[PDB]
RNA sequence: GAAAUUGGGCGCAAUAGAUAUAGUACCGCAAGGGAAAGAUGAAAAAACCAAGCAUAAUAUAGCAAGGACUAACCCCUAUACCUUCUGCAUAAUGAAUUAACUAGAAAUAACUUUGCAAGGAGAGCCAAAGCUAAGACCCCCGAAACCAGACGA
């Protein structure tokens, strides 16, 4: 289990795919989530495929397509801080060491 | 010297213990267990001090009417030594008048 | 006792560190450390003033012996080379008076002219020109 | 006081400003604590600032060493055998940028 | 008892030995005073105290302007003890926006409006 | 605080054991002037301002701000992204091993707070698992506070004790000041 | 007075004050003059007017009351036929 | 709330990261150090200073001011005066107007206590509410009050609009149960009866101006002419509109509430009332 | 019991009270707890101005 | 100052905590008073730091330092501390020194911060913006005495 996340090159026409597989309009990016059979089927497929779930805290905060697929292209990132300081290019005179 | 010339024994805490983990449930046993209990009747303690709060001749004018019936005999005259002396500190002497 | 205090050592330690070189028991003793100690804070702040006041007695006590070995004394030294715009300092002049004495006994040739031009000057009384070093360099 | 401490005379190390200015500072040693609040301010400046700080003087290296430390210290060593170990105990991040400036400028 | 002193009007009225001593002018005379504190307030009443906070003297050596008008001068009279009283002339005109910045009032009175710091 | 009560007491210098009498004459002796052997100057005296008696410690604040305290800890637990509501409290085994290891394949926490709508209706697999945990913990929905709240790094719901909350924490905005108290019968409450 | 009572151990109140002022809710006390009924056969009739008055209290003195007394005294009192039942509220001041 | 978005990215709130409102602790002083002790706040060694300073009040020897006075009888038999909190009908129209008190049943003072619009307490001698004219402009409503005291006006500013206001009389006992009856039947007392007025009181509830409970019922439509010419409105007849049966009805005198009778006891547990049938009883509770 | 963006209420009030006062009145927002406390009587104004904002 | 009426340790850890290792030793005719203290290790069938001295006495001169200085002193500057006083270097008080112990306890009212708000409060109490909660102010030693009951010729 990694938490880290790459949104796809393809991500927005897969979503739309998923769109249709739940549905279909104009203005797809638009459809409102008020319907939570709706929201739980689209984050369902979406968390299913994509392998990266919305959280809790911004849950509810998506009430239109467009901020689902707002949310899914940020590149969510985890890695040590050792992994995060050694992998910035540093310059030739700091060196870190970690005691864990 | 008044200091201790090598470090003492080390203070091994598990806060995971069953009094740290389970601390402070049934706090809110009256705001949702349909205010059938009080959690003064939570509290365990003196009989006198069970849900209340005095400073300290306070505390042993109630620890005389509580349970100074029961109390030791030189426990008993020691209290109200107490309770005599903290009436006359509190009611005639002090700065704030 | 509930908390007594366990740190105590080192507030010692602070007070007698600066006690170090003290005679009698005030190497020691806390108690007399503490009263010596503080008193040689308020003179050790005290003696910054005088510290500035007698190197500057001192200077003028240089610059009186150098002036006196060319013939001038200090008042006149100092009064006529402020009336050439030469605003060196004291500290300057002592430092010329043992450094570079040639330095200084050009600027004492410089003052004891200026002394005579200003006794010529005030002398002959009315319009007459003036001293050559006399001159003053207006600054706008 | 001045009688208890000892004196010195104003020096530098190798005539320092003579032919060319060396700078006088060899190592920095940052000890910070991965988790603890004392070293807070040390871990957001090494997350930004000692990187450039390396950056803006190549003569110094710089040894971050990310141990459970319970205090965070600097230990700057100089050219001349001098270490001065400091506290960046509790200190924000700005107030380690002037602390590390003051021990790169001085000898 | 040691009260306030009030002064006569004949003290403040020049004379042409004074007029030729001091180099003023009866007819048309100046506009803003330079008022310098040279003696400490200690040592004084609380009247005058309170009077060299009012006009501003409160460090010493230090100079102010003030309006050669009858109630600044009444509150100078109170203190002329204290302080050192000159005329601000004016060489060149009262300063413009231009030349605000560029000012240095020199130690004989006047406000030189362009400041250089070069020799003649 | 509330529950706090400190048994810590101390002898003052009348309750101090002996110690009745002058022990030297005011003026002959030129020692100092003592009234007994137990004042608090003196090594084995009474103790001048010590603690005295068990204390309690003893407040209430308003129910409001308790029922508001447990609201703002339920908004912190959800907005940290801790908060993980379940339909019910059934593991498939009462292993304690399937349990931290699942809470370490979802990255819960540390510790995690299971909280149930009763004690008596907890089903008996997860009353094996956490029974046997220091930092899993069976609370029921009654039993719910603010210090272990903060304490568990996440708090784990099911349904029904989510509409047991909405009923009691949204009943105090949204009621009356009360006559008598609530335990006794009034039009709606029980 | 009693801070700290041996019973109960609540503050007590100075009866005396009760017997002879009359706090309004709003804060002023309300006292009646020292001599209105001693010696009237010598005092002139502006000074008997004078005397047979309901007069008010300083500052500290209403301060010194309201320490004297416990909050009972302070309280509301919604009485049938008061007569200073008009002069608890205080009506358009401007501090 | 952005707050909460600030949340997302802060870390877990722990009892590490606790802080009181700053303001509210301020720092506890105590006499050590140079500044707050050396006399440690109470000057220079006289009598404050040890700490015996004299009693609150003792002028340093002349008489004090709260003795030089002459004692006059301001609160003389201060708790047995009478107390009646005010309903203004500002108050009970904004009641009715919010439904918390219910204008289609009759406004005991029970209604007015569970509606929570009039606090009274027993204790501290109130014996009940009083009518009171504030807002008697603007107050639309029809309705069924009972108040131990009534203004004329407020008589009248209720009866305008085809109201029905009468006085009762309640004793102190009768009136906390009136307040809180509930905690009256978890007592297992059977209800009392509620007392005549004292010699007093009397002559106030027995006249129709002030619409006595104890009154003439012949009276009372004279009484209703007068204030309806005294304020200038033509006097509505309840008899004929359709709520006149709820306008009507008075429980009687030694009755507490509306449908219950005294000497009942009330189980609230299994939700009955107990009934007595001795023939003693019924000539003490029926008296 | 302002919940949302405490600043343009409180820009609406400097707006608001203004020409009743002349001066534009001194406000703290407690943005946390989310109120909003203004310096002067203006009660009645202001149940009546948000009574006409519609809530 | 009523009544009716109502209903295990945010303890101490050998000057601390019991006086207690013991009411023993000891003091007193008696009533009575009343102590101090111990620290190895699994097994004994196995360092460094208080005062005070010593290593190591002293060199003209002066509140014992400070400014300094190449340099300890020599030079220059410098009327110990607390307390009480109008004022203390005061030749007024106290203190040999070290360690440990040893002295600000709380009310209504106000203020600050929350909660709720014509209501507040987990009954009782207050309320003409209030009510509830919290925070925040009140020392130590000392007489000669008085009375009660014992113990003493
Ligand atoms: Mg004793
Ligand atoms: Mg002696
Ligand atoms: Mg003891
Ligand atoms: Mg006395
Ligand atoms: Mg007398
Ligand atoms: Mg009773
Ligand atoms: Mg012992
Ligand atoms: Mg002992
Ligand atoms: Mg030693
Ligand atoms: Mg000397
Ligand atoms: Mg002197
Ligand atoms: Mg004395
Ligand atoms: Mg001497
Ligand atoms: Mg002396
Ligand atoms: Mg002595
Ligand atoms: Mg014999």
């Amino acid at each position: 289990r990694s938490r880290a996340y790459t949104p796809p090159e393809d991500l927005q026409s897969r979503l739309e795919s998923y769109v249709k597989e739940v549905f279909l309009p104009s203005n797809w990016q638009d459809i409102s989530l008020e319907d939570s059979r709706l929201k739980f089927n689209l984050l369902a497929h979406l968390a299913d495929d994509l392998g990266h779930v919305v959280p809790n805290s911004r849950l509810h905060q998506m009430c239109r397509v467009r901020d689902v697929l707002d949310f899914y292209n940020v590149p969510i990132q985890d890695r040590s801080k050792f992994d995060e300081l050694s992998a910035s290019n540093l310059p030739p005179n700091l060196k870190i060491t970690w005691s864990y | 010297i008044g200091i201790r010339l090598t470090l003492p024994p080390p203070k091994v805490v598990d806060r995971w213990n069953e009094k740290r983990a389970m601390f402070g449930v049934y706090d809110n046993i009256g705001i949702l267990g349909n205010f059938e209990k009080h959690p003064k009747e939570l509290i365990r303690g003196p009989i006198w001090l069970r849900g209340w709060k005095g400073n300290e001749l306070q505390r042993c004018i109630r620890k005389r009417k509580m349970v100074g019936s029961r109390m030791f005999a030189d426990d008993l005259h020691n209290l109200n030594k107490r309770i005599r002396y903290l009436y006359k500190h509190f009611n005639r002497h002090g700065k704030f008048r | 006792l509930r908390n007594r205090v366990t740190d105590r050592y080192f507030r010692i330690q602070e007070v007698l560190k600066h006690a170090r070189h003290f005679r009698g028991r005030k190497n020691r003793c806390y108690r007399l450390a503490v009263r010596t100690v503080i008193r040689a804070f308020v003179k050790c702040t005290k003696a910054r003033y005088l510290k500035k006041k007698n190197m500057r007695t001192l200077w003028i006590n240089r610059i009186t012996a150098a002036s006196q070995e060319h013939g001038l004394k200090y008042p006149a030294l100092i009064g006529n080379l402020v009336k050439c715009q030469v605003e060196l300092n004291r500290k300057v002049l002592a430092d010329l008076a043992i450094y570079e004495p040639k330095t200084f006994k050009s600027l004492a040739a410089l003052a004891s002219r200026r002394r005579h031009e200003g006794f010529a000057a005030a002398l002959g009384d009315g319009k007459e020109p003036e001293g050559i070093f006399s001159r003053v360099v207006q600054y706008h | 006081t001045a009688r208890g401490t000892p004196s010195r005379f104003l020096a530098s190390v190798l005539h320092n400003g003579l032919g060319r200015y060396v700078q006088q500072l060899q190592r920095l040693s940052f000890s910070v604590s991965r988790d603890g609040a004392s070293s807070r301010g040390a871990r957001e400046f090494v997350e930004r600032e000692v990187i450039d700080f390396a950056r803006r003087n190549p003569g110094v290296v710089i040894y971050v060493n990310s141990r459970p430390c319970c205090v965070p210290r600097v230990v700057a060593e100089y050219l001349n055998g001098a270490v001065r170990e400091e506290s960046i105990h509790c200190k924000s991040v700005e107030e380690i940028s002037t602390l590390v400036q003051k021990l790169a400028d001085q000898s | 008892k040691f009260t306030r002193s009030r002064i006569p009007e004949k003290v403040f009225q020049a004379s042409p030995e004074d007029h030729e001593k001091y180099g003023g002018d009866p007819q048309n005379p100046h506009k803003l005073h330079i008022v310098t504190r040279i003696k400490s307030t200690r040592r004084r009443p609380y009247w005058e105290k309170d009077i060299i906070k009012m006009l501003g003297l409160e460090k010493a050596h230090t100079p102010q302007v003030h309006k050669n008008i009858p109630s600044v001068n009444a509150k100078l009279k109170v203190v002329k003890h204290l302080i050192r009283i000159k005329p601000l002339k004016l060489p060149q005109g009262l300063p413009a926006e231009e030349n605000m910045s560029n000012t240095c009032l020199k130690s004989t009175g006047e406000l030189v409006v362009q400041w250089h710091l070069k020799p003649v | 605080n509330f529950k706090r009560i400190s048994y810590a007491k101390t002898k003052t210098r009348a309750e101090v054991r002996g110690g009745g009498r002058k022990p030297w004459p005011q003026k002959g002796t030129g020692r100092a002037r003592h009234g007994s052997i137990r004042s608090p100057l003196w090594r084995g005296g009474g103790v001048a301002h010590g603690p005295r008696g068990p204390t309690s410690y003893y407040y209430m604040l308003p129910m409001k701000v308790r029922a508001l305290g447990l609201k703002v800890a339920l908004t912190v637990k959800l907005a940290q992204d801790d908060l993980h509501i379940m339909d019910s409290l059934e593991l498939p085994t009462g292993d304690p091993q399937y349990l931290t290891e699942l809470a370490h394949y979802r990255r819960w926490g540390d510790s995690v707070l299971l909280v149930d709508l009763t004690h008596e209706e907890m089903p008996q697999s997860i009353v094996e698992a956490t029974s046997r945990l220091k930092t899993f913990n069976l609370i029921p929905a009654v039993g719910l506070n603010v210090h272990s709240m903060l304490k568990h790094q996440t708090l784990v719901l099911t349904l029904p004790t989510v509409a047991f909350l909405e009923d009691k924490l949204l009943w105090q905005d949204s009621r009356y000041r009360p006559l008598y108290p609530f335990s006794l019968p009034y039009s709606d409450f029980p | 007075l009693t801070y700290f009572s041996a019973r109960k151990g609540k503050r007590k109140t100075v009866k005396a004050v009760i017997d002879r002022f009359l706090r309004l809710h709003c804060g002023l006390w309300v006292r009646r003059k020292a001599g209105y009924k001693k010696k009237l056969w010598k005092k002139t009739p502006a000074r008997k007017k004078r005397l047979r008055e309901f007069v008010f209290c300083n500052k500290t003195q209403s301060k010194l009351l309201d320490k004297m007394t416990t909050s009972f005294w302070k309280r509301r009192n919604w009485y049938v036929d008061d007569p200073y039942q008009k002069y608890h509220d205080r009506t358009n001041l401007k501090v | 709330a952005r707050a909460l978005d600030l949340l997302r990215g802060l870390p877990r709130v722990s009892l590490a990261n606790l802080k009181p409102n700053p303001g509210s602790k301020k720092p506890e002083r105590r006499p050590r150090g140079r500044r707050r002790g050396r006399k440690c706040g109470r000057g220079h060694k006289g009598e404050r200073q040890r700490g015996t300073r004299p009693r609150l009040g003792f002028e340093g020897g002349q008489t004090p001011f709260y003795i030089r006075i002459p004692k006059y009888g301001f609160n003389e038999g201060h708790s047995f005066r009478r107390q009646y909190k005010p309903l203004s009908l500002n108050r009970l129209q904004y009641l009715i107007d919010l439904g918390r008190v219910d204008p289609s049943q009759p406004i005991d003072l029970t209604q007015l206590v569970n509606g929570r619009g009039v606090t009274i307490q027993p204790l501290k001698r109130d014996y009940g509410v009083q009518l009171v004219e504030e807002g008697a402009d603007t107050f639309t409503a029809k309705v069924n009050i009972e108040v131990q005291l009534a203004s004329e006006l407020a008589i009248a500013a209720i009866e305008k609009n085809g109201g029905v206001v009468t006085t009762a009389f309640y004793d102190p006992r009768s009136l906390d149960i009136v307040c809180k009856p509930v905690p009256f039947f978890l007592r297992g007392q059977p209800i009392p009866k509620r007392m005549l007025p004292p010699e007093e009181l009397v002559p106030y509830y027995t006249d129709a101006k002030n619409r006595g409970y104890l009154a003439d019922p012949a009276k009372f439509p004279e009484a209703r002419l007068e204030l309806a010419r005294k304020y200038g409105y033509i006097l509505p007849d309840i008899t004929k509109d359709e709520l006149f049966k709820m306008l009507c009805t008075r429980k009687d005198p030694r009755q507490i509430f509306f449908g219950l009778a005294p000497g009942w006891v009330v189980n609230m547990a299994d939700k009955k009332i107990l009934k007595p049938t001795d023939e003693n009883l019924l000539k003490y509770y029926t008296s | 019991k302002v919940e949302g963006d405490i600043w343009a209420l409180q820009k609406d009030v400097e707006d608001f009270l203004s020409p009743l006062l002349g001066k534009t009145p001194v406000t703290q927002v407690n943005e946390v707890t989310g109120t909003l406390r203004i310096k002067g009587y203006f009660d009645q104004e202001l149940k009546a101005w948000l009574l006409e904002k519609g809530f």
